[PDB]
RNA sequence: GCCUGGCGGCCGUAGCGCGGUGGUCCCACCUGACCCCAUGCCGAACUCAGAAGUGAAACGCCGUAGCGCCGAUGGUAGUGUGGGGUCUCCCCAUGCGAGAGUAGGGAACUGCCAGGC
RNA sequence: CAACCCGAUGCAAACUGCGAAUACCGGAGAAUGUUAUCACGGGAGACACACGGCGGGUGCUAACGUCCGUC
RNA sequence: CCUCCUAAAGAGUAACGGAGGAGCACGAAGGUUGGCUAAUCCUGGUCGGACAUCAGGAGGUUAGUGCAAUGGCAUAAGCCAGCUUGACUGCGAGCGUGACGGCGCGAGCAGGUGCGAAAGCAGGUCAUAGUGAUCCGGUGGUUCUGAAUGGAAGGGCCAUC
């Protein structure tokens, strides 16, 4: 395994997240890079990812 | 005395002979054994046929082989229940039918030939039956 | 082949745009001259057609392929293909890159009438 | 030993062979892997992900064989 | 455009009457020169060459072309990238300016030299040759600099065979040797 | 109608080799390049502005069968159904009928637009 | 001594520049068939099969052997 | 669980039959746009050595696909680079495949994106393995419920461990 686990939270303070993995040894800064939260009905940066 | 150097599969199935050889009438000597029958060569015979066949026409002459082994043909030990593998390749047999020339002599009487094969397959347990050259 | 290279370099688009099926404005280049004709969809017949080896056209003109040439061209080429009725289709470079007398006679046919 | 294992069905082939009713949207072949075993073309297309030959607009089926060296190549033509 | 007006002019003419060309075209044109200077181990340093690239660039204004390994098969070393070159073609006004450069004051920069080999055929005049160390040409304070260098240098010109590439090149004093 | 270019249709009887031939119409190479644009170096390619030069290369056409390639007729192999001989294989009636090989064929054919005579 | 290559010769379940019979899918049509066909619902039993023909794996192309397909 | 054969030219099939693989990898190795095209050998070239790099010729998927095998790939699904987040969200005509639970393919619609001049392409990687039903709970969101009323605990619904 390893790929830990990996959570996109909404830069808007919307609550909606998503998910997906990234190796937390090789990559350490962690992944930011926008998508769509129904809520807000926008695209939208999104944070957090180890 | 005689298998093949590689394989790249290391047991073949078994299947079945279906007639009618394609290396029928002579292409390489001048004279040869014919098949007559149907049958495999253990390919350990092929040699004690070709020792003795060659043990007559001495040294003079070229002997020749359009047959080959390269069938492997397992044997299962003797105390040993059914279903455990398939067994492991004890000998390596030569498929051939009725045509297939066997061997084939050049550099010799069709006498000191005739009375080598026939002295030949006589080790073979597939009849044979000796051939001239065929013009056409 | 330069040529050859260049046919293989576009034949993709020049497929895709045969798998939409939509009448093509083909656009083709050569050190003298610049061409331009609509096929169908089929490829077979073309509909309309304006090039520079045309005396109407190259008499006005200064020097055939000039960009200012394969520009004009462009224009008759919509000009034509209009009053024939084909408004609306879409353009093949073919192989060229789509910035000098090419990104001419396109948009000066886009500019011309011609949708796309 | 040593030896034993393997895949299970993954069917994979036509099912919608010469021309045939061709709903809006058949199989037609799905024959994976095959890229080039049946090729996309015509009033059908698509091409899945897992190169399942699509088959866009209902009707019958035709299955020829053009350019590109040989290459299979289906295609619907409307009944 | 020195050396190359000499082509146009003495030259051709005298190529042409060589074996009457059928055409002003059948004339046999240098084209580019082509260096290369094989860098060599690089993995120990990787900066000499950096280095030795900029030796290549001394000559050759145009900027060198560091040459990455390839098959990656190498008894040597080679990893399918990694770097291992600086090859450097030469262009029309640079490749005769450059040709201008030497077999003037290059070759005749000599170290040794008692004929050059007039054995490069190949079948398109194609002519290559090492010259197994810097000839200190024109490069920068010469005398600090590395540890050897050389390099290679072909001519590729468009010769219809080395049964023509000899003739031409030679309508230049091309060292050579007898 | 002949020749050339552009887009196709068919994709090797359409391909390759070999010998010949065509040029300010077309096509190319070709000239110049600070520039538009471009080289992990290079105006080579891509690109622009175009003289002067040449069909050399490339391309097109013509011929040539050395090689690809197409390929019967006959027989052979196999096989569905019915029957039969029979130790792992065949045979007969019947319908289907290869592959290879042989005779031979063969140096593509064609539609639409444009340009030149 | 022997690689590649050329010519001549064989072999292959996991080789194929070839390639059937035929099985299968679909469309049309006549005739025959007590709708044989499909769907929904009440009731089941049955999931130890055996031999024989054909195509096979396994075994020794051994077994009233064993394991699949098919009648 | 995946690949090939057995498997009799649709699908499907057995054995303690013959062979191998998976329990992952990747924020780029995904998307798009522009461009590119191998192995191998022959000859020539400083150090270059059978085999580094350069030149020319031959050759033509004999290379290359992140990992098995099979199928497939030049319009490349191979290789390079620029800009990027479609590895989006809600749905889905109609299909394939299953006894079932379930798995798979999918044009097109709505809202919003990226790349392109444009037609257009993109709902992850050439495809087919890379996985665990249910329960019981954990976390976040929501005014759905809230045992006299208002709240709350707990429960539901969506995301998710
Ligand atoms: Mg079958
Ligand atoms: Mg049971
Ligand atoms: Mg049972
Ligand atoms: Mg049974
Ligand atoms: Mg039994
Ligand atoms: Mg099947
Ligand atoms: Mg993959």
């Amino acid at each position: 395994g390893i790929r830990e686990k990996i959570k996109l939270v909404s830069s808007a303070g919307t609550g909606h997240f998503y998910t997906t993995t990234k190796n937390k040894r090789t990559k350490p800064e962690k992944l930011e890079l926008k998508k769509f939260d129904p809520v807000v009905r926008q695209h939208v940066i999104y944070k957090e990812a180890k | 005395m005689l298998q093949p150097k590689r394989t790249k599969f290391r047991k073949m199935h078994k299947g079945r002979n279906r007639g009618l050889a394609q290396g029928t009438d002579v292409s390489f000597g001048s004279f040869g054994l014919k098949a007559v029958g149907r049958g495999r060569l253990t390919a350990r015979q092929i040699e004690a046929a070709r020792r003795a066949m060659t043990r007559a026409v001495k040294r003079q002459g070229k002997i020749w082989i359009r047959v080959f082994p390269d069938k492997p043909i397992t044997e299962k030990p003797l105390a040993v229940r059914m279903g455990k593998g398939k067994g492991n390749v004890e000998y390596w047999v030569a498929l051939i039918q009725p045509g297939k020339v066997l061997y084939e002599m050049d550099g010799v009487p069709e006498e000191l030939a005739r009375e080598a094969f026939k002295l030949a397959a006589a080790k073979l347990p597939i009849k044979t039956t000796f051939v001239t050259k065929t013009v056409m | 082949d330069k040529k050859s290279a260049r046919i293989r370099r576009a034949t993709r688009a020049r497929r895709k745009l045969q798998e939409l099926g939509a009448t093509r404005l083909v656009v083709h280049r050569t050190p003298r001259h610049i061409y331009a004709q609509v096929i169908a969809p089929n490829g077979s017949e073309v509909l309309v057609a304006a090039s520079t080896v045309e005396k109407a056209i190259a008499e006005q003109l200064k020097y055939t392929g000039n960009k200012d040439a394969a520009a004009a061209v462009g224009k008759a080429v919509a000009e034509r293909a209009l009053e024939k009725g084909i408004k609306d289709v879409s353009f093949d470079r073919s192989g060229f890159q789509y910035h000098g007398r090419v990104q001419a006679l396109a948009d000066a046919a886009r500019e011309a009438g011609l949708q796309f | 030993g040593g030896s034993t294992r393997n895949g299970r069905d993954s069917e994979a082939k036509r099912l919608g062979v010469k021309r045939f009713g061709g709903e809006s949207v058949l199989a037609g072949s799905i024959i994976v892997r095959q890229r080039g075993t049946k090729f996309h073309a015509g009033a059908n297309v698509g091409c899945g992900r897992d190169h399942t030959l699509f088959a866009k607009a209902d009707g019958k089926v035709k299955f020829e064989v053009k350019g590109p060296k040989n290459r299979k190549f289906i295609s619907i033509e409307a009944e | 455009a020195k050396l190359h007006d000499y082509y146009k002019d003495e030259v051709v003419k005298k190529l042409m009457t060589e074996f009457n060309y059928n055409s002003v075209m059948q004339v046999p044109r240098v084209e580019k020169i082509t260096l290369n200077m094989g860098v060599g181990e690089a993995i120990a340093d990787k900066k000499l060459l950096d280095n030795a690239a900029a030796d290549l660039a001394a000559i050759s204004g145009q900027k060198p072309l560091i040459t990455k390994a390839r098959k990656s098969v190498a008894g040597f070393k080679i990893r399918q990238g990694y770097p291992i070159g600086c090859k450097v073609t030469l262009r029309g006004e640079r490749m005769w300016e450059f040709f201008e450069r030497l077999i003037t004051i290059a070759v005749p920069r000599i170290r040794d030299f008692r004929g050059l080999s007039a054995k490069s055929f190949d079948g398109r005049g194609n002519y290559s040759m090492g010259v197994r160390e810097q000839i200190i040409f024109p490069e920068i304070d010469y005398d600090k600099v590395d540890r050897v260098r050389g390099l290679d240098i072909t001519i590729t010109t468009t010769a219809k065979s080395d049964e023509e590439g000899r003739a031409l090149l030679a309508a230049f004093d091309f060292p050579f040797r007898k």
